[PDB]
RNA sequence: ACGAGACUCUGGCAUGCUAACUAGUUACGCGACCCCGGUCGGCGUAACUUCUUAGAGGGACAAGUGGCGUUCAGCCACCCGAGAUUGAGCAAUAACAGGUCUGUGAUGCCCUUAGAUGUCCGGGGCUGCACGCGCGCUACACUGACUGGCUCAGCGUGUGCCUACCCUACGCCGGCAGGCGCGGGUAACCCGUUGAACCCCAUUCGUGAUGGGGAUCGGGGAUUGCAAUUAUUC
């Protein structure tokens, strides 16, 4: 009968994560494929740690789906983890009490504070007379 | 212009006149 | 049911390589043996039937977004060229492999010039795709 | 499978040169001066051969089918394009030119500049770098 | 030299309201002092006593190069209030440099 | 015939090709954006252009 | 009567209350608008060396030049385009009007 | 719920030594699955030790150049080191870890205050130091040799958790400790 | 490192010497008086202010302040 | 190093006897224990997987790790 | 009072504001494929501004609490919080025999001024190599190399006044550098959703100066240019 939708995203690096939540059955998948292949592989359990924490009862009205764009294969992992959880905490905001959303809010923050809070670090700027941010060239006595 | 010259080389050129 | 997009890539790929194999009417060019697929590899392939491999992935890349001519394939296996003793820097596979590719999957009726230039799947292609999808999904049980 | 087969040469003479027979094939042929990785490859390609054994295992009629492939590599398909003496000088001859072969033709190619007096043959005769280098800083023996 | 079309430019020469507060109109009147033949000290007390009359809130003109001899020799001239660092300079302080031909060589006028 | 030499020789590329707009100079040239005009004369017109120092 | 301004500019502050002024001049004679689409902002960038010579320690300029671009989309009726944007223009400021 | 490589669990490892307790981060909160965080650890001076040591172990071995940055290639050296140490000891590999980190700490070292006088290492000294020990003596040990990473850093996690001498880091732990004692 | 710099200070002692009134020991509030009754001509200048208002307004719920 | 290249009547012998008697089986331990190349060592452990004398725990392109039955 | 700070630009935050066919999303519909759903950067339009862009605001001050200090300036830890010190730009008095006359139609003096130290045209050279230094790149491997497979960026630049020379998709030919027909873009419109590498996964190699390393050196092939030899570059 109703509409029950909530669009919202996840930050790392420069990489954004939009997790889009409503009504059905337990299916999270980012653009278009599950969770158990999104490469790289060996971060796996990070992408699960959501799941795992929880359990697939609490995705189980909810399925989620997932686009990325921007920064790299770790950073869009740790934006697709982020946008998921805040997703959830946001739909269990909206269309359940307070009481699931702080429980489950709890739990995500208690174990990982990354889940639901966007890492603020970026990429510091280059300087001339170095390589980089902070490092100098050799310097030439003699 | 005729040759349609680019934005970016517009604002250049105001400049290079007023310099 | 399932789709390509369901199923991991890296086995697909080999399943897809397997079903071009198999069908016997793929039509690679005499040189696929001398040639070597960009100036950023030092070798041959190790696999001797690679061109069918690369039709597979070529095929699914054309699955996955549609319209990517010869240009685009020579980027999407573009590399790392160790350009000796100088610094390494990206380099472009080979144009001729990437063509000939898109040539073999028009041939046997895979894809189609897409409108705006470029290759895309046609249903039949975009059919064999999702039917060996299913055959590597069920493999994995 | 896996054990050392009888009658295995440990150490071949393919062209009058010392091949180890432990190396992979396509990897011990290289020891013959003027064929190099990605020529043998396409050697043991046109010799249908399976690569995947060892330079001992293959058989007297196998390796010396594989000379006569390597000797006339333009008789057996390997295009003019993949020989290291193509347009010869004297002969107007597309020939990939092996060990003795190779330093024999080296030594012309440098004998001929220091014949007619030419700049590149006179860089050869000091025992100085010729193409284009700065000798100020580097090429201290 | 612009190549606008033939009466499609009209050029309007108006006139500058408090003329004290323009640095390079005090450093092309002192350039004019100086080449004039009058003594450097003379000249810079003259601007820098007329734009402090004018309504300034400080001044610094300085006249660097060759002044009495061979030896090139700075002759700074500050009173007020003057400020040199962050943004502000941006807008509050009027900047000028110009040059003036001595028979002798070149001096400089600083008008900040 | 020397009306055929004096100026013979192509001025099509390289930096004997183009020069400062301002300096007249065959060096230190920011050509970026059609600027054409030498790296200590665009220091000095940098503001008079609308080219601001902020990072 | 589809008709397309593309204000253009250096200075943000001249150009924000243009914009403003002519979307006034759309209200004012109310016809509807697209409101002040704001167009990414071209850092033009010279990043050149300070020193005439090359006799100091390495220091380099980086001159900016931010041009600020802004177009508003009317259904109007071309007159009483070129009456508004005649209205109250400032030096800062350069405006394109597209017929179709 | 169940933990580390989704076979590894927690509540099975006891720090002996009562020493580094707080600065072995291994036990219930410092439980996660893989030994790859954000953190922001190293940002202010001690939370380095609120860092699980499976990721400071991750974290110590992409050293010496080329390797810096490839965290992924040492989360996987680790994992496999695990399964190695399990396969070769029948035991969670976290307690021969948290073993070689008691173990392979130097507990007195020289410092310049004439001739070195001997102090104390700080508990977060140790295991910096047991880390850097354990992990030189995984890739050097694996370096212009047959042997993988994954062999010599479960062979130098499984000597050190023994104290066997055959283990760098021991041996380098103890020759600090002789030379502690000599100038004392 | 946080020291507060003389135009900050002044500006606090001057501000709670006329509007010790207005003033109390609520930051949000402080920093909002500080708005209507003076020229502050920089948000960041105007919360350093506010924020050793406050801090002043605490030291004279205790005993006297010298300056 | 004077490994083996392939197998004697001996060494498979020696193999089939204690390779799996091992607890821990990689490819670097039999080459380096059984003095043969890693390469001969990688297709005997593939073949002895195939024979059901070994269990495989995690092949991966740089660690291949295999074990007994018992 | 100047300098410091303030300041300006920038980094990080706001499902709060103004907004959008040169930016999208979510719905709805049509359509392709799988066995009711699933995939779609396939097509089209209704709502909307979360991501997108850029404007106005707000936001953080040692503000809250706890510890040593007239309990002054402050410091340390913690809670709440997007951050509990983002980075730069600007930058004093007074100097230096710092550097620049080879940036200038900035310039004093001296020299040269027609067999020129003006200028132009052709040709070398600026790279010449027993040797000594300085910034570098690539490496010495098995945390590797090689071959396939998989999969993610952000700054940016782009058709010129004179100025001649732009970025490139798309389709054939070529092994390849490249050549050919053929369109888009003076740009959030096209290259381009910038399918970048390292990384990720799967074969081959096995401690051997080895498939590490790619210098020197021979032959051949393409491009820019008036011209490449003292090898332009590929």
């Amino acid at each position: 009968g109703p509409l029950q939708s909530v669009q919202v995203f996840g930050r790392k690096k420069t990489a954004t994560a939009v997790a889009h939540c409503k009504r059905g059955n337990g299916l999270i998948k980012v653009n278009g494929r599950p969770l158990e292949m999104i490469e790289p592989r060996t971060l796996q359990y990070k992408l699960l740690e959501p799941v795992l924490l929880l359990g697939k009862e609490r995705f189980a009205g909810v399925d989620i789906r997932v686009r990325v764009k921007g920064g790299g294969h770790v950073a869009q992992i740790y934006a697709i983890r982020q946008s998921i959880s805040k997703a959830l905490v946001a739909y269990y905001q909206k269309y359940v009490d307070e009481a699931s959303k702080k429980e489950i809010k709890d739990i995500l923050i208690q174990y990982d504070r990354t889940l639901l809070v966007a890492d603020p670090r970026r990429c510091e700027s280059k300087k001339f007379g170095g390589p980089g941010a902070r490092a100098r060239y050799q310097k030439s006595y003699r | 212009m005729a040759v349609q010259i680019s934005k970016k080389r517009k604002f250049v050129a105001d400049g290079i006149f007023k310099a | 049911g399932v789709t390509v997009k369901d199923v991991n890539q890296q086995e697909f790929v080999r399943a897809l390589a397997a079903f071009l194999k198999k069908s016997g009417k793929l039509k690679v060019p005499e040189w696929v043996d001398t040639v070597k697929l960009a100036k950023h590899k030092e070798l041959a392939p190790y696999d001797e039937n690679w061109f069918y491999t690369r039709a597979a992935s070529t095929a699914r890349h054309l699955y996955l977004r549609g319209g990517a001519g010869v240009g685009s394939m020579t980027k999407i296996y573009g590399g790392r060229q160790r350009n000796g003793v100088m610094p390494s820097h990206f380099s472009r596979g080979s144009k001729s492999v990437a063509r000939r590719v898109l040539q073999a999957l028009e041939g046997l009726k895979m894809v189609e010039k897409d409108q705006d230039w470029g290759r895309k799947l046609t249903p039949q292609g975009q059919r064999d795709l999702d039917r060996i999808a299913g055959q590597v999904a069920a493999a994995k049980k | 499978s896996l054990v050392i087969p009888e009658k295995f040469q440990h150490i071949l003479r393919v062209l009058n040169t010392n091949i180890d027979g432990r190396r992979k094939i396509a990897f011990a042929i290289t020891a013959i001066k003027g064929v190099g990785r990605r020529y043998a490859h396409v050697v043991l390609r046109k010799a249908d051969i399976d690569l995947t054994k060892r330079a001992g295992e293959l058989t007297e009629d196998e390796v010396e089918r594989v000379i006569t492939i390597m000797q006339n590599p333009r008789q057996y398909k390997i295009p003019d394009w993949f020989l290291n003496r193509q347009k010869d000088v004297k002969d107007g001859k597309y020939s990939q030119v092996l060990a003795n072969g190779l330093d024999n033709k080296l030594r012309e190619d440098l004998e001929r500049l220091k014949k007619i007096r030419a700049h590149r043959g006179l860089r050869h005769f000091w025992g100085l770098r010729v193409r284009g280098q700065h000798t100020k800083t580097t090429g201290r023996r | 030299r612009f190549g606008f079309p033939e009466g499609s430019v009209e050029l309007y020469a108006e006139k500058v309201a408090t003329r004290g507060l323009c640095a390079i109109a005090q450093a092309e009147s002192l350039r004019y002092k100086l080449l004039g033949g009058l003594a450097v000290r003379r000249a810079c007390y003259g601007v820098l006593r007329f734009i402090m009359e004018s309504g300034a809130k400080g001044c610094e003109v300085v006249v660097s190069g060759k002044l009495r001899g061979q030896r090139a020799k700075s002759m700074k001239f500050v009173d007020g209030l003057m400020i040199h660092s962050g943004d502000p300079v941006n807008y509050y302080v009027d900047t000028a440099v110009r040059h003036v031909l001595l028979r002798q060589g070149v001096l400089g006028i600083k008008v900040k | 015939g020397h009306q055929q030499l004096y100026w013979s020789h192509p001025r099509k590329f390289g930096q004997g090709s183009r020069s400062c707009r301002v300096c007249s100079n065959r060096h230190g040239l920011i050509r970026k954006y059609g600027l054409n005009m030498c790296r200590q004369c665009f220091r000095q017109y940098a503001k008079d252009i609308g080219f601001i120092k902020l990072d | 009567h589809r008709i397309r301004i593309t204000l253009t500019s250096r200075n943000v502050k001249s150009l924000e209350k243009v914009c403003a002024d002519l979307i006034r001049g759309a209200k004012e004679k109310n016809l509807k608008v697209k409101g002040p689409v704001r167009m990414p902002t071209k850092t033009l960038r010279i990043t050149t060396r300070k020193t005439p010579c090359g006799e100091g320690s390495k220091t380099w300029d980086r001159f900016q030049m931010r041009i600020h671009k802004r177009l508003i989309d009317l259904h109007s009726p071309s007159e009483i385009v070129k009456q508004i944007t005649s209205i109250s223009i400032e030096p800062g400021v350069e405006v394109e009007v597209t017929i179709a | 719920d169940i933990k580390l490589f989704g076979k590894w669990s927690t509540d099975d490892v006891q720090i002996n030594d009562i020493s580094l307790q707080d600065y072995i981060a291994v036990k219930e909160k410092y439980a996660k699955y893989l030994p790859h965080s954000a953190g922001r650890y190293a940002a202010k001076r001690f939370r380095k030790a609120q860092c699980p040591i499976v990721e400071r172990l991750t974290n110590s071995m992409m050293m010496h150049g080329r390797n810096n940055g490839k965290k992924l290639m040492t989360v996987r050296i680790v994992k496999h080191a695990f399964e190695i140490i399990h396969l070769l000891t029948g035991e969670n590999p976290l307690q021969v870890l948290v073993n070689a980190i008691i173990n392979s700490g130097p507990r007195e070292d020289s410092t310049r205050i004439v001739r070195r006088q001997a102090v104390d290492v700080s508990p977060l000294r140790r295991v910096n130091q047991a880390i850097w020990l354990l992990c030189t003596g995984a890739r050097e040990a694996a370096f212009r040799n047959i042997k993988t990473i994954a062999e010599c850093l479960a062979d130098e996690l499984i000597n050190a958790a023994k104290g066997s001498s055959n283990s760098y880091a021991i041996k380098k732990k103890d020759e600090l400790e002789r030379v502690a004692k000599s100038n004392r | 490192g946080r020291v507060r710099t003389k135009t900050v200070k002044k500006a606090a002692r001057v501000i709670i010497e006329k509007y010790y009134t207005r003033l109390g020991n609520d930051f949000h509030t402080n920093k909002r008086v500080c708005e209507e009754i003076a020229i502050i001509p920089s948000k960041k200048l105007r919360n350093k202010i506010a924020g050793y208002v406050t801090h002043l307004m605490k030291r004279i719920q205790r005993g006297p302040v010298r300056g | 190093l004077n490994n083996l290249v392939l197998f004697d009547k001996a060494t498979y012998d020696k193999l089939c006897k204690e390779v799996p008697n091992y607890k821990l089986i990689t490819p670097a331990v039999v080459s380096e224990r059984l003095k043969i190349r890693g390469s001969l060592a990688r297709a005997a452990l593939q073949e002895l997987l195939s024979k059901g004398l070994i269990k495989l725990v995690s092949k991966h392109r740089a660690q291949v790790i295999y074990t007994r039955n018992t």
